[PDB]
């Protein structure tokens, strides 16, 4: 086992600055009102958004000036190999649910919808690593798909850093080795960061490359996407007239 | 009960004191408040307060058998609590979000940083090893947690001392603190995390922000650092639109504020060692 | 560990899996037999309605309390809590459980909707309890039984009763369907069922069952030979109502 | 260092840690002015000329002596030791804590107590000029030094002098005469001589070995003076005269200790040494031999007799604790005694505190308890002691060893001479007086002579007591064990 | 003097209504209140103020016999504070255990009295906490240690009142006797006058 080959190269065989093919699918779900399915590599997440619609049992949370985003995380026992049990309730995906929240709440725009549930929903049928940034763009597919106004692709991704280099789009391999992992979640036409994780020990002064590094891979994400969004968006409208 | 609301007078008087850079109190933006760290009588308590910011902080141990995937290492096990005496809204399973954000951060924070040796702490590899919980209380708030937070599980697991033991094979002797002398733990680096709040969509920033100006902030960054320059967690919350040379600054910050409060503990300490070793069971720093 | 019981120790196993014998097996009776009933209703004071059987080692308490507020959509409601004491069967559970006692507690409600008429009581939630002292055979039934009349005795408006019945099936090559059997017959079984029905208007009300085996018609005879137990049944809780009408007219 | 020498602490097993809360608890809290309760047993010798010889630079100061001239032209000649076991009365946990640590460890440069240091150089110790508590042992003698009464006392003094060995000799031979000190510092050295003189003519033996003490600009050797021996006879006569005491009155459990003579399949060696340099020895006994040591002088090697000294302390066997009653030696080789029991030094010795208790008991100033008379425990308990001590020798030679590998690292010293003790066939060992340091130099063909001990190259022979230059180069290769290695050159 | 040295202090926390933190020897417990504030229907009754008290250690997690220890604080406070003059309201008790040596409860129940005061709430008469401990050989002693709990065979906490001196609350650990009870309760009254005493000390001293 290793992570850089004194060549450059990966184990799964690719170099430091690229990505593993991103497969993805806008439409899943009909009884729905939004449906995306993203295949990052061998993760599959699975997002669905219930349009902006009416509260019930108002419990007066119903915000007057904006609307209400209220995101739901999941990992299915069956995602990684060690099986879990309560994927739901723990303290983990309570705080993937905040943090998918306070972006869509950044991003969605939703001071149009006022007094409205925007219900987002994610589960992770496979992990391989980077788990969260899947699940937001999967979310972002499903958005799009609902035709909820949204300000751009908040497209996210994760970084690393091995050996004096930047890493993108860590798996779980070096997922598990501890070092520094960086994801984030960033809006490209501005250039700005709706979000921003990391959990490991690392100096300073490597601060800077895995950040640009973490940007240039989300970058290269919101471009397979938005080729993704433009097919679907040209079938649609050549089958409607 | 419930939080007063927030008048817009006192928001508008908030935003442009920010625009002007003037605090309330009378302090610059890129300034803690007095924070005084105060001991107890047991080894392993320390109530840290930062202006009017109070917190507990208990280190607590135990034997137990390990867990299999690890049964070189030991276990610790953090908590904190948010007592009704910090605030009205702090009901019981009420304020859960605050709640899981603090501690997942606070475990992130000092576990993964490897910040202690969970390893020697083993007595038996396979059958019996120790557990360190600690578990912080607060009990008042105005303004910044996760820095009194860290505060104060640093200066405990700084200031805690486990019952000494003796093993030959499988025989193992526990001690009392009156037979040997309790034996302190194993720091490597006492990492401390660092507060900063976002005003105006990104444009303006303080530090140790007080609890209004967090009713009035958009942004939350959290940075974790050590005496060393050693990022080991940072985080993003309020749904905000920042960019890299604010977190660049932010960091170039945290590195003084973390130097100096580091010092701060470290004497701490030392003038608690003096104190016992003269008679007395209280140690008092002051920044 | 529980913060709202006391601290006692983290696992516990039996004794009895710590034995060494063939355990004694029933042996030969009546298939078409009933074990002694005692049903009396009025038992508990504090609660609108309660109702007590007995039949066998089984021992089971059902109280009622009445209509608490909170057309289609203004129809009444009833939730079922069934709940065994720890203290019944070879094997201590803690109190709460989450694994079978919901699924009797559905059978209870699917069991019961039926008779009861709810349109009577809108906006209304009745908070039927039943409690299994002890286990010694047929447990569903009696439960289905023992709610029926705490209802019926507390005065809420019905169609007819209900009357449950349970069967095993003997895993001998001959293999008899047993009614109304008890825990041995149980345990040492291949197959389980349970009726419950409301005899006037004849209908089933909701049964249950299960198999290490089984076949249409097997399962038809048991069904039918459960009708009639549950028929022959009947009369005993119309005697036992009317006995605790009597009693009440008595004490005013 | 301070990691070296926490290391041979925790191999040798010493215990090296602090004094828990629980034993600073039983200590008597310090403000400490002489009761006179205690005081009632005890008697009042505060009008007495006490001068306590003392090493340089010392805090556990134990003994005490006096020599007081007496009408009769008899004088009453007085040890007093520091009567430790007021304080360390039994079923404690100091006591538990003192036994662990059944001696005090004296490194080159610190010391791991077995009291703490309250009760080892505060309270116990006879300081100038302060009333200590105290064990006396009094004897009358005349000027040849004939014990005519004696008497064993519990007391309470007052040292007016903690001199050191050069102001010990300095106050006694510069002329100087008082009524203080000096008069009886030479009236005592005195009956100190005709002790010493008189019991080398019954047979005791007296030798020598290379012991170096570092300050560590450059090393220095141990020099011997006449105050040393004085205190050391009077010291082994209280210990001889104890012994006999807490004999007789306990014939059953006590706390002894004896030198197995050594078989004398090991003095064959240095028979043959001096047999090839033609000087006769008689190694049936101890008389014998060191009566024969002091003929084997030659002027040719006037550094010879102390190389025979030394090949003969390596043959010796080791001095040991026992119990009066599971054995029935009570023979000491060394000193040609055939009872000696240690009772100077309890603050450096635990066997010394139990015969403070047996030897008081026997005065009737203690009581008794199941643990003073049970053989298995007291034998247990000596088992022990004797394990500590001889890990304390292992660590402080471990320590010694530790300080010349520093040295030789700070001044690469080469080809110093040597003299020779050992011949054998893979290495030829060796020996420096200046650093004080034996060594072994491997030689891997050969001649090795057995029947006479000596090693023949084609070129040269290698017999004892020649000479060679040597190179100390020590080998770091292995950060463990950093060890040295000889080379050899003419 | 009978019980060792204790003091207190009033008004350190900003956010709380009223505090106390009430130290004696080295136990140290920290309380404070929220007065007359909301309540929702549920938990509400008519003329009458709501006391809710809520405790809580510093290590793991509350359990049973805190809740227990909290409903009787609850009850004694219901017994003294006047809550018909703020009805449709609650009123609510945090304890904290700093530390714990013993006389816990006889430290928790002097700084809810502390704060309530503090909290300027209606009281009708102060109250105050004692621990006896009766050893084997039946020799009291009044303001125990931890060792002396676990030497002794019973201890019994007294929640005294200042107008009557009588016997609000007690709970005891072990097993005793009738005489051992009254003679214990006779010296709990005379600790309570001393304790009396003290509060009006700190509190003149805090008034200047
Ligand atoms: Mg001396």
């Amino acid at each position: 086992l290793e992570l850089l080959s004194d060549q450059g190269y990966r184990v799964d065989g690719r170099r430091a600055g690229e990505l593993r093919k991103i497969q993805a699918r806008m439409g899943v779900f009909a009884q729905a009102d939004g449906s995306a399915y993203i295949e990052q590599g061998n993760t599959k997440a699975l997002a669905v958004v219930y349009g902006p619609h009416e509260i019930r049992g108002s419990r007066a949370r119903a915000l007057p000036d904006r609307a209400l985003v209220n995101c739901q995380y999941s990992s299915a026992t069956f995602s990684t190999g060690e099986r879990k049990r309560r994927p739901h309730g723990d303290r983990k995906s309570c705080e993937m649910g905040l943090q998918l929240r306070q972006t869509f709440e950044a991003a969605i725009l939703t001071q149009l919808h006022p007094r409205s549930q925007i219900d987002i929903y994610v589960q992770v049928l496979q992990a391989d690593g980077g788990t969260y940034a899947a699940c937001v763009n999967a979310a972002t597919l499903a958005v799009l798909d609902a035709g909820i106004p949204m300000r751009d692709f908040v497209c996210a991704c994760s970084a690393g850093f091995v050996d004096g280099t930047a890493l993108a789009d860590l798996s779980h391999v070096e997922e598990a080795a501890g070092g520094p992992q960086l994801a984030l979640a960033l809006l490209p036409a501005s250039g700005q960061i709706a979000l921003l994780e990391m959990d490991a020990r690392l100096h300073e002064d490597h601060l800077e490359r895995v950040l640009e590094a973490a940007a240039q891979a989300a970058r290269d994400v919101h471009t397979l996407l938005d080729r993704v969004v433009r097919q679907h968006v040209r079938e649609a409208s050549i089958l409607l007239g | 009960m419930k939080e007063t609301p927030l008048s817009n007078c006192e928001r508008r008087f908030l935003l442009r004191a920010i625009e002007e850079k003037k605090r309330l109190d009378g302090r610059q933006t890129y300034d803690y408040r007095n924070i005084r760290i105060s001991f107890g009588t047991d080894y392993g308590c320390c109530i840290v307060e930062l202006g009017k910011t109070r917190v507990l902080g208990q280190v607590s141990c135990e034997l137990v058998s390990p867990k299999l995937n690890r049964a070189t290492e030991g276990i610790l096990f953090f908590n904190l609590e948010l007592s009704q005496m910090a605030a009205p809204a702090f009901e019981p399973g009420r304020q859960s979000d605050l709640l899981v954000k603090l501690n997942r951060l606070m475990e992130r924070c000092l576990r993964n940083s490897k910040c202690i040796d969970t390893e020697s702490l083993c007595v038996v590899a396979g059958e019996k090893v120790w557990q360190i919980r600690v578990d912080l209380h607060l009990l008042n708030h105005d303004g910044n947690i996760i820095d009194a937070a860290s505060i104060a599980a640093i200066v405990a697991l700084c200031h805690f001392r486990r019952p000494d033991v003796s093993v030959q094979g499988d025989e193992v002797t526990l001690y009392t603190p009156e037979e040997r002398d309790p034996v302190p733990l194993s720091i490597h680096h006492m990492p401390i995390c660092v507060s900063f709040a976002f005003f105006q969509q990104g444009t303006y920033l303080l530090v140790d922000p007080n609890e209004r100006e967090e009713r009035v902030m958009d942004g939350l960054l959290v940075i974790a650092m050590n005496k060393h320059r050693e990022i080991c967690t940072i985080q993003s919350s309020g749904g905000i639109m920042l960019l890299k040379d604010q977190v660049l600054r932010c960091s170039k910050i945290a590195g003084v504020k973390v130097a100096e409060i580091t010092e701060l503990i470290l004497k701490a300490l030392e003038n608690d060692q003096k104190v016992r070793k003269e008679g007395g069971k209280f140690g008092f720093a002051e920044s | 560990g529980d913060h709202r019981r006391i601290r006692g120790p983290e696992e516990s196993q039996p004794p009895q899996l710590y034995a060494a014998d063939e355990e004694e097996a029933p042996g030969t009776r009546d298939p078409t037999r009933l074990r002694p009933v005692y049903a009396r209703a009025g038992l508990l004071s504090q609660a609108k309605g309660s109702a007590y059987l007995e039949a066998g080692g089984t021992k089971v308490l059902c109280a009622v309390s009445g209509p608490r507020q909170a057309p289609a959509a203004l129809r009444g409601r009833l939730l079922c809590d069934f709940r065994r004491a720890p203290f019944a069967g070879r094997r201590r559970r803690a109190p709460p459980g989450g694994c079978e006692e919901r699924e009797l507690a559905l059978a209870l409600q699917e069991a019961l909707e039926p008779a009861v008429r709810l349109g009577r009581y809108p906006r209304a939630q009745l908070e039927v309890s039943a409690l299994l002292l002890e286990d010694g055979g047929s447990a569903l039934a009696a439960a289905l039984t023992a709610a029926a009349l705490a209802l019926a005795d507390a005065g809420v408006e019905m169609y007819d009763l209900v009357v449950g019945c349970g069967l095993s099936l003997a895993p001998g090559p001959a293999p008899t369907w047993l009614l109304d059997p008890t825990r041995l017959e149980e345990e040492r079984a291949a197959a389980g069922l349970t009726v419950a029905l409301m005899p006037v208007l004849n209908q089933v009300a909701g049964l249950l069952g299960s198999g290490e085996g089984g076949l249409t018609e097997s399962w038809a005879e048991a069904v039918r030979l459960g009708l009639e137990g549950c028929q022959r049944l009947y009369p005993v809780l119309q005697q036992s109502l009317v006995r605790a009408a009597r009693r009440r007219g008595a004490a005013a | 260092k301070e990691t070296e020498t926490e290391v041979l602490l925790l191999e040798h097993d010493v215990p090296h840690q602090p004094f828990s809360q629980a034993v600073l608890s039983f200590l008597p809290k310090m403000p400490w002015s002489i009761t006179e309760k205690d005081m009632k047993n005890r008697e009042d010798l505060r009008h007495l000329c006490i001068c306590s010889v003392d090493p340089p630079g010392c805090t556990d100061i134990n003994d005490a002596l006096h020599c007081r001239e007496l009408e009769n032209g008899n004088l009453e000649v007085g040890v007093h030791i520091a009567d430790v076991s007021h304080f360390i009365r039994p079923g404690n946990a100091l006591d538990q804590e003192s036994a662990r640590r059944g001696t005090t460890v004296y490194l080159c440069e610190k010391r791991i107590d077995m009291v703490p240091e309250l009760l080892s150089s505060n309270l116990c110790s006879l300081k100038c000029d302060v009333d200590r508590l105290a064990f006396s042992c009094i004897w009358e003698m005349n000027h040849n030094a004939e014990i005519l009464k004696t008497k064993f006392t519990k007391s309470v003094i007052n040292s007016k002098a903690s001199l050191t060995y050069a102001e010990a000799q300095l106050r006694i031979d510069s002329a100087n005469m008082n009524d203080d000190i000096t008069t009886s510092l030479r009236g005592l050295n005195k009956l100190a001589k005709i002790l010493k003189k008189r019991r080398i003519e019954k047979g005791a033996l007296t030798l020598s070995s290379p012991e170096v003490r570092f300050h560590p600009i450059d090393l220095q050797t141990k020099e011997l003076r006449e105050t040393n021996s004085m205190v050391e006879e009077f010291m082994l006569l209280a210990n001889i005269s104890v012994a006999k005491k807490i004999h007789e009155e306990f014939s059953e459990h006590a706390l002894l200790r004896k030198h197995p003579a050594p078989p004398p399949s090991n003095y064959e060696i240095l028979v043959k040494a001096a047999r090839s340099r033609n000087l006769e020895i008689k190694t049936d006994t101890a008389k014998s031999l060191a009566e024969s040591l002091d003929q084997a002088e030659s002027p040719t090697f006037p550094y010879l007799n102390t190389l025979l000294r030394i090949l003969a302390t390596r043959c010796m066997m080791q001095a040991v604790y026992f119990c009066s009653g599971m054995d029935n030696d009570f023979h000491h080789y060394g000193l040609a005694s055939p009872i000696y029991t240690h009772f100077t030094s309890p603050i450096r010795r635990y066997a010394d505190v139990i015969v403070h208790r047996l030897l008081a008991v026997a005065i009737g100033a203690d009581c008794t308890y199941p643990e003073l008379t049970d053989k298995h425990k007291l034998a247990d308990i000596c088992k022990n002691l004797n394990f500590r001590h001889k890990m304390a020798q292992y660590a402080q030679r471990a320590s010694v060893a530790f300080h010349t590998q520093l040295f030789f690292k700070s001044n690469g010293i080469v080809s110093e001479e040597a003299y020779i003790l050992f011949v054998r066939k893979n290495a030829i060992v060796v020996l420096i007086p200046k650093y004080g340091l034996e060594g072994t130099v491997f030689f891997e063909q050969l001649i090795y002579d057995d029947e006479i001990p000596s090693l023949k190259i084609e070129d040269t022979v290698f017999h004892v007591f020649d000479k060679v230059k040597v190179k100390i180069m020590l080998d770091s290769s292995n950060l463990q064990h950093q060890k040295i290695r000889m080379s050899l050159v003419e | 003097c009978s019980l060792r040295h204790f003091a207190c202090e009033q008004n350190l926390l900003s956010r709380p209504d009223g505090s106390a933190s009430f130290l004696q020897g080295d136990t140290s417990v920290l309380a404070g209140v929220y007065g007359p504030a909301e309540v929702k229907v549920s938990k509400e009754i008519f003329n009458k103020a709501t006391l809710e008290v809520i405790l809580r250690p510093k290590i793991g997690l509350p359990g049973v016999a805190e809740k227990s220890r909290e409903r009787l604080i609850r009850n004694t406070c219901e017994a003294v504070v006047l809550g018909t003059l703020h009805p449709r309201t609650s009123i609510t008790v945090v304890l904290q255990v700093v530390s714990d040596a013993g006389s816990l409860l006889a430290c928790c129940l002097n700084a809810a009295c502390m704060a309530l005061v503090d909290a300027g709430v209606p009281m009708r008469a102060l109250f105050c906490g004692v621990a006896c401990a009766l050893d084997s050989d039946g020799t009291l002693v009044l303001d125990p240690t931890s060792k002396q709990e676990k030497e002794a065979r019973a201890v019994l906490t007294f929640a005294l009142d200042s107008v009557e001196r009588k016997l609000l609350m007690s709970s005891t650990k072990g097993l005793y006797s009738d005489t051992e009870l009254q003679q214990c309760l006779a010296a709990a009254q005379a600790a309570s006058q001393h304790v009396f005493r003290f509060y009006r000390e700190s509190l003149q001293r805090r008034y200047s």
